[PDB]
């Protein structure tokens, strides 16, 4: 008996339940919920996955427990306690903690385990429920949703500094010196109006002693609103999450998280001097769970965030910052590297529903694999960052690959060029309405950090918006010094542009220069500049017809036209752990082919500068590291001067002058 | 041009132990006292 | 009922002690 | 006495409220009782807002007089004082409130399991108060009487789910629903039930706003409940309920949000139509407070009736100003009537099945309804083809790698000046539910985007949109076209591909969602077309621009005989009646096309391999055909994917107005003769 007044939680019934959750689940469960149950196999799917886990927390020292909710509506007794949690998350998660503190217990004392019981039953654990039902948006929460657990989904754009927060209070007699230690009951700590030592009661001789007293930690993190379903005329929504004691830190500027916590809300007060709170209440996020890690989209660049890495191991967060590669995967992983036709496969299964375009899907490939990063002992940076460019007559599917690149990167922003400003790339000085102050918030290019910022309409933001992106795209770093911020900002995005010629058709009897219409500095700046060029080619026509109006056979369109094209969830894995654990050495043969090379290349018409040689060695870099080879060959050295040759289209331009002779296209 | 905002309780839960001195605590053992004392199987008090 | 028992943990939380102070019975509510 | 003094007014409210019970109890001519059979529903928690219809208390009265019965106006009475009639009615459903029929479990909502929970502690307490008496042995009557006054119990405003709203009395089923201006609502209106008619301009974010808020003492074990009226309010310290105030040592108590009481509540801002406005005269706005279940069924843009009751605030404009016991007022919403009826709010009930039908029997939908779309304008067929192919747009297709394929038309008129491209403009803005008409190079160059700035009713940074984003999943006709900034031209651009409108500025970096239709008007390079110029030559867009365009019209003004005598008839018939002459055709009502449209975009054809196949051949055709034009004086830009595209929305939106589920050779062939006619005036 004995429920909670206010909510259907019983601490019995749910305590017996999620126990019997926790002893008794199989994934299996859940593949027969989701109607998978043809992927069911017996060797993983069938041991207990909760219990597993358990011993994994054991025997590495964690305290967290990620609990997918969903797996709640696989177990028919805890049915009911998906909704009790979604309900009432304070309760529930409570009762769940407690249940995981005894099911420790009994897994070590039922077993016998060697294991110290002294620091298991001192440990405070703690569940992360993170999978709850994924609609509503944020907007469509009514006041009925108020300390219910939601999911939110959206881009961080700020983060406060450590906020403490006062635990215990701590109290000192100004006569004797006595001291007692308040504890703090729902945000309001008990002043004593007493000492309470009975050899001196004077009234107000307690004092609080601030920097004596028990303080943990707080952050408010300003989150910008993706829902899945957006209503008609509404624009982009922000809103507050607060992050508690070991999730502090744990997202950056730029982050695009999924996160499961408490919708709360709180009065706030008019004004500082009179305690008198508004009528209207303002609404947060208690954060519980923070995703970093989607199965549709790359890992984030772990050569940006190896503090940050190391820092979320001090502080026992256990954020999933890279997704956990299995054995079989990584054997998987491996044979699709053995492939013959490894590289074509790779380049048609980025965007799948783009027509061919082998050479943009190849350079795109390229990009998202990278160069190598190379740090120097004695002071400096190489970062293998490309920057490519699409240049090329209208309606050829520039926009639909900055669209795929945009939503498969882990970070990055898509800008338009015409609504993008030098001070709107970089930091800038906003006002914080919460606190009332000034605060600094990233621009495009320093969101974009780490992964890949998309910039269509290259042509159209001018000259002096296109100053910024010179240092980005050569040093990977934006030299701020503006009043209030004086600082080198890391910028490591790549840059992929979108441009069409003057005149918004490529004329053949301008050379290429003068149709792309780019300074030599930042037409240097480039590693790739493709030219595509729609060509009236009559297979041409049939192919990309029966193309577009295949996907309009069914209304939700499952793409298969092609051999074989892996899935976005194997490829982004691969590139992943490519971009992880291959580091690429450049050999002399290599060495000795990158220098041919530049040099035969080295002799209007578009010049060939230094930085030529850079993406040469950068280009070759990325095609080692995406057959997984430790080292550079001349093959791959012959394949990057080839995309480099094909993307500008030598093949078709006189070398006297830049004429692109129109029969000499290779469309195919 | 509003009214006055009303303000009111309702017990849900048992409170902090009834302390003996507390004034509810002393008022409800006079009331026992005044509506239970028998005086020659009489309850004089409740009569009276 | 049976003769055995579940291995409970001996260490209740602060939580878990607060919401005993909130229990009524269940011929309110389920 | 003497101060306070009474007063002595024709309204008896307790005979009024016997009347409100019996009209709740008995009403039943809209099997059994209307309003029993909505609050059985409610107590079953199907539904969790009362509408009280003034036409059925109207029709109650009515048929009492008829019977002989001398009923009090209660119709009048809710008009003139309003606010006190919801207090009245709930408390007149509270006491007919049937039991519910459906237990409690796990999936009802936490206000409905506390309220549950709340009502079955104060018949418990009750109880308790009655078992005590019992046992002290100092009729039921009396104990029960007694009980209810040593009871603290929840009081029923605790108690309860629904909320309560007055729907005014048809004009037809006839002053409550008469449409008002925003000027002509004075301060004798205040606290009367009355409608305006406006456009709602501005729409906060829905917030909690606390009515009830509740505490839990420590101490004695009470929820005490302290009501809110104003702004703002002072929270309690200490506990005041029975046994802390008679006790000394009182106790200390805390909020409990999940306890309190809290009002979806939004403030939207109503404005007069230009049709209200008097000479000379800028329109004024009024603020109208939205609360309950009511919430977010107004957005900016939207040209609404609404009902509500008009109710004083306290003053908050400047102390020095104050002469007198100044208010500011505010309308109570309570109902909504929106004179274009979203095309997401469509359903297919029986009355829009008949209209629906009565429309296809009559046969020949496609030229009856593009005919239909602005009637005097005349002879332009193609033109209004296009217009209402626009209208009903194709079909959004998602790939599943995540890729969008954008599934609406934009058209671009491009003609000679005194052709009527403006006026289809406005048509088409009338016609559509969310329709924006702009001109360049006016005061659009914001509009074209969306300006950040602070909501006054909530402390947020807020982004309102401007006509690219308030004419989202809309039709956003642009007038001088030609006539536009670089960068509202690259935003037409952003929004005419992808959608969405991608914003890095100092302060802002977003992706604004504009799913809009854009319908451009544009004049030719020299302001009238020469035809011995090239055609690309006299379209001043850029080969990307007019790529984007699904249907591109050359609307040219060549003189003629015939066609101008049959031009010229047509506008002074026009003149004369405010009608068009044909007398064979009638037009379609303009609410009844949108009912005939939002029916259409419900619909999802696919094509199949025996039209896509056409759809290639043609498009191969087309292709080879804009090669061997190049600067032949008569290109038009050569073909491009987009063209097939603009093909298959064409023939999706040509299906979609046949309500069928097959793509048809029939509308690929008309889409290719719109296509194909889109050019035809420069020969
Ligand atoms: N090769 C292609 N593969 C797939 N779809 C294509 C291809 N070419 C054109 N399309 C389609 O036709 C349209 C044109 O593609 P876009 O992405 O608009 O081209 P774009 O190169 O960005 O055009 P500009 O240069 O910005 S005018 C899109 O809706 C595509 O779905
Ligand atoms: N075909 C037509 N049928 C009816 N009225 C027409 C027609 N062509 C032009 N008009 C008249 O011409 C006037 C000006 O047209 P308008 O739409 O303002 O011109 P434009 O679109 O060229 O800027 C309108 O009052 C309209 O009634
Ligand atoms: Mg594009
Ligand atoms: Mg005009
Ligand atoms: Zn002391
Ligand atoms: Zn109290």
């Amino acid at each position: 008996l004995r429920i909670i007044w206010g909510t259907n939680v019983s601490i019995q019934e749910c305590t017996t339940n999620f126990r019997n959750f926790l002893m008794s689940f199989k994934y299996k469960f859940r593949k027969i919920l989701d109607e998978r149950e043809e992927f069911i196999n017996n060797t993983t799917d069938e041991e207990l996955y909760y219990i597993k886990q358990l011993n994994e927390m054991r025997e590495l020292g964690t305290s967290n427990l990620n609990l997918d909710a969903r797996n709640l509506l696989a177990y028919k007794q805890t049915e009911d306690l998906y909704h009790q949690l979604l309900n009432y998350p304070q309760e529930v998660i409570s009762i769940m903690d407690q249940t995981i503190k005894d099911c420790m217990v009994s897994l070590i004392v039922d077993n016998n385990l060697d294991y110290d019981l002294d620091e298991i039953e001192t440990k405070f654990y703690k569940v992360r429920p993170y999978n709850v039902g994924s609609c509503k948006g944020m907007r469509e929460l009514n006041p009925n949703d108020i300390d219910k657990l939601i999911n939110l989904k959206g881009l961080v754009l700020r983060s406060t500094p450590v906020i403490p927060d006062m635990k215990v209070a701590f109290f000192k007699c100004n006569v004797c010196d006595h001291t007692m230690a308040v504890e703090i009951d729902r945000g309001v700590i008990q002043e004593p109006a007493r000492c309470e030592r009975i050899d001196c009661n004077e009234p107000n001789s307690m004092s609080l002693i601030h920097n004596r007293c028990s303080f943990a930690d707080k952050q408010v993190i300003k989150l910008q609103e993706t829902p899945d379903f957006v209503p008609d005329g509404q624009t982009p929504h922000s809103i507050s999450l607060c992050v508690y004691d070991e999730l502090v830190d744990s997202c950056r500027a730029g982050d695009r998280i999924e996160v499961t916590g408490t919708f709360r809300s709180i009065p706030i007060r008019a004004n500082s001097r009179q305690r008198v709170l508004k009528s209207l209440y303002k609404t947060y996020v208690d954060v519980v769970h923070v995703k970093k890690v989607s199965d549709k989209r790359l890992d984030v660049d772990t050569s940006t965030i190896e503090q940050e890495l190391m820092q979320n191991k001090v502080d026992h967060n256990e954020v999933e910052e890279v997704r956990q590669i299995t054995d079989q995967d990584l054997a998987k992983i491996r044979e699709v590297a053995a492939r013959e036709d490894l590289y074509s496969l790779l380049a048609r299964s980025i965007a799948p529903s783009i027509y061919e375009l082998e050479d943009v899907k190849k350079g795109i490939l390229l990009q998202l694999f990278g160069g190598t990063n190379k740090t120097f002992t004695k002071g400096g940076r190489y970062r293998g960052d490309i920057n490519i460019l699409l240049c090329g007559d209208p309606s050829t599917s520039k926009s639909q690959i900055l669209q795929y690149v945009h939503k498969i990167t882990p970070r990055g922003v898509y800008t338009s060029g015409k609504g993008s400003s030098a001070v709107g790339l970089t930091a800038y000085i906003t006002r914080d309405v919460d606190t009332k102050q000034l605060v600094l918030e990233s621009g495009a290019l320093v969101l974009s950090d780490g992964g890949v910022c998309c910039i269509d309409e290259f042509d159209k933001m001018s000259d002096s918006t296109r100053s910024v992106l010179h240092e980005v795209m050569e040093q990977q770093t934006i030299s701020i010094a503006k009043a209030g911020i004086i600082t080198t900002l890391n910028a490591r995005s790549s840059i992929l542009a979108s441009a069409n010629p003057i005149g918004s058709r490529y004329n053949p009897n301008l050379p290429v220069t003068e149709n792309i219409d780019l300074p030599p500095p930042l037409l240097s700046r480039f590693d790739l500049v493709y030219l595509v060029l729609d060509k009236v080619d009559e297979k041409n026509d049939r192919e990309l017809a029966k193309h577009l109006t295949n996907l309009y056979l069914e209304d939700k369109p499952e793409h298969i036209s092609q051999d074989d094209v892996l899935p976005v969830e194997f490829l982004t894995m691969y590139i992943s752990y490519a971009k992880e654990h291959i580091h690429p050495i450049i050999t002399e043969a290599a060495k000795t082919e990158l220098v041919r090379a530049y040099v035969g290349m080295r002799k209007k018409r578009i010049t060939a500068t230094t930085r030529q040689l850079e993406s040469m060695i950068r280009l070759a870099e990325a095609h080692a590291k995406m057959k997984l080879k430790n080292v550079v060959e001349l093959e791959d050295v012959q394949e990057a001067v080839r995309l480099i040759r094909s993307a500008i289209k030598d093949y078709a331009t006189d070398p006297k002058t830049g004429k692109i002779d129109m029969n000499l296209v290779q469309t195919g | 041009s509003f009214d006055r905002p009303e303000i009111y309780s309702a017990p849900v839960l048992q409170g902090e132990s009834p302390n003996d001195d507390d004034n509810t605590e002393i008022i409800k053992s006079f009331k026992n006292f005044i509506l239970e004392f028998r005086l020659d199987s009489q309850f004089i008090y409740r009569d009276q | 009922g049976n003769g055995l028992g579940p291995t409970r943990a001996s260490v209740m939380s602060k939580n878990m002690k607060s919401l005993s102070r909130l229990m009524v019975d269940r011929k309110l509510g389920v | 006495s003497a101060a306070l003094p009474s007063i002595q007014l024709p309204v008896d409210y307790n005979n009024l409220f016997n009347e409100i019970t019996d009209f709740l109890v008995t009403f039943k001519q809209d099997k059994g009782p209307k309003y029993m059979a909505m609050l059985q529903k409610v107590a079953n928690r199907e539904l969790n807002s009362v509408i009280i219809d003034l036409d059925d208390i109207l029709q109650y009265q009515n048929e009492k007089f008829l019977q002989g019965t001398q009923a009090d106006d209660l119709v009048s009475a809710i008009q003139q004082n309003a606010n006190h009639f919801t207090e009245l009615f709930c408390r007149a459903i509270d006491n007919n409130m049937p039991l519910p029929t459906k237990e409690i479990d796990y999936k009802d909502d936490v206000l409905d399991v506390i309220l549950n929970q709340r009502r079955l502690r104060n018949e418990r307490m009750l109880s308790d108060r009655t078992n005590e008496i019992r046992s002290e042995n100092l009729m039921n009557d009396a104990l029960r009487e007694v009980v209810e006054d040593e009871t603290e119990l929840f009081p029923p405003n605790l108690t309860r789910r629904y909320f309560l709203y007055f729907k005014p009395l048809s004009q037809n089923c006839a002053i409550s629903s008469k449409p008002l201006s925003v000027r002509q609502i004075k301060g004798d209106f205040l606290g009367q039930l009355i409608t305006v008619r406006g456009i709602i301009t501005r729409v906060s974010d829905v917030k909690p706003a606390v009515e009830v808020i509740a505490y839990t003492c420590d101490q004695c074990g009470y929820e005490v409940f302290q009501e809110v009226n104003s702004r703002t309010f002072t929270p309690l310290s200490e506990c005041t309920s029975e046994e802390c105030s008679q006790n000394q040592t009182k106790g200390q108590l805390f909020m409990s949000t999940r306890a309190s009481k809290f009002s979806a509540f939004q403030e939207c801002k109503i404005q007069e139509l230009s049709q209200q406005v008097p000479v000379g005269h800028i329109p004024r706005s009024l603020n109208i407070h939205v609360n309950g279940t009511l919430v977010r069924s107004l957005s900016p843009g939207d040209i609404v009736d609404v009902t509500g009751i008009f109710l004083p605030a306290p003053y908050t404009g400047f102390k020095a100003l104050k002469a007198g016991l100044l208010t500011e007022t505010y309308l109570e919403a309570q109902f909504v009537r929106q004179h274009k009826k979203k095309f997401a709010s469509f359903s297919l009930t029986s009355d829009v099945e008949e209209r629906v039908m009565e429309l296809i029997t009559s046969g020949d939908v496609y030229n009856r309804l593009a005919k239909s779309i602005a009637p005097e304008i005349y002879g332009n067929l193609d033109v209004k083809k296009a217009l209402l192919l626009l209208l009903v747009g194709g079909v959004d297709k998602r790939v599943g790698d995540g890729m969008k394929i954008r599934g609406d038309i934009n058209v671009c008129l491009m003609g000679d000046p005194g052709v009527a491209k403006s006026q289809l403009l406005k048509a088409i803005c009338k016609i559509s539910p969310r329709g924006v008409y702009t001109t360049g190079k006016g005061s659009s160059g914001v509009g074209l985007t969306a300006a950040v700035m602070k909501d006054p009713v909530t402390d947020e940074m807020i982004l309102e949109g401007g006509a690219l984003v308030l004419a989202d999943n809309g039709i956003c006709c642009i007038d001088e076209f030609d006539k536009m900034d670089e960068s509202d031209r690259t935003a037409i651009h952003e929004v005419m591909e992808q959608q969405t409108i991608s914003i890095s500025k100092a302060g802002i970096n977003t992706t604004l969602n504009a799913r809009t239709s854009i319908l451009a008007a544009a004049n030719p390079l020299y302001g009238r077309y020469n035809p011995r110029l090239s055609p690309l030559d006299n379209i001043n867009l850029p080969a990307a621009l007019l790529s984007r365009f699904d249907i591109l019209f050359l609307m040219l003004d060549i003189p003629s005989r015939d066609d101008d005598e049959k031009l010229a008839e047509h506008v002074t018939y026009v003149h004369m009646h405010n009608k068009q002459p044909d007398l064979d055709f009638t037009p379609v009502e303009p609410s009844k096309m949108r009912e005939y449209i939002a029916y259409a975009k419900t619909k999802r054809p696919v094509m199949s391999e025996a039209v896509n196949d056409y759809v290639v051949q043609a498009y191969i055709r087309l292709r080879q055909d804009s090669k061997r034009e190049m600067d032949s004086k008569f290109s038009f830009g050569q073909a491009t994917p987009r063209t097939l595209l603009g093909i298959i929305r064409l023939s999706q939106a040509l299906a979609k107005l046949r309500l069928a589920d097959m793509v048809d050779i029939d509308d690929v062939e008309e889409a290719l003769r719109l296509v194909r006619v889109s050019k035809e005036s420069l020969y």
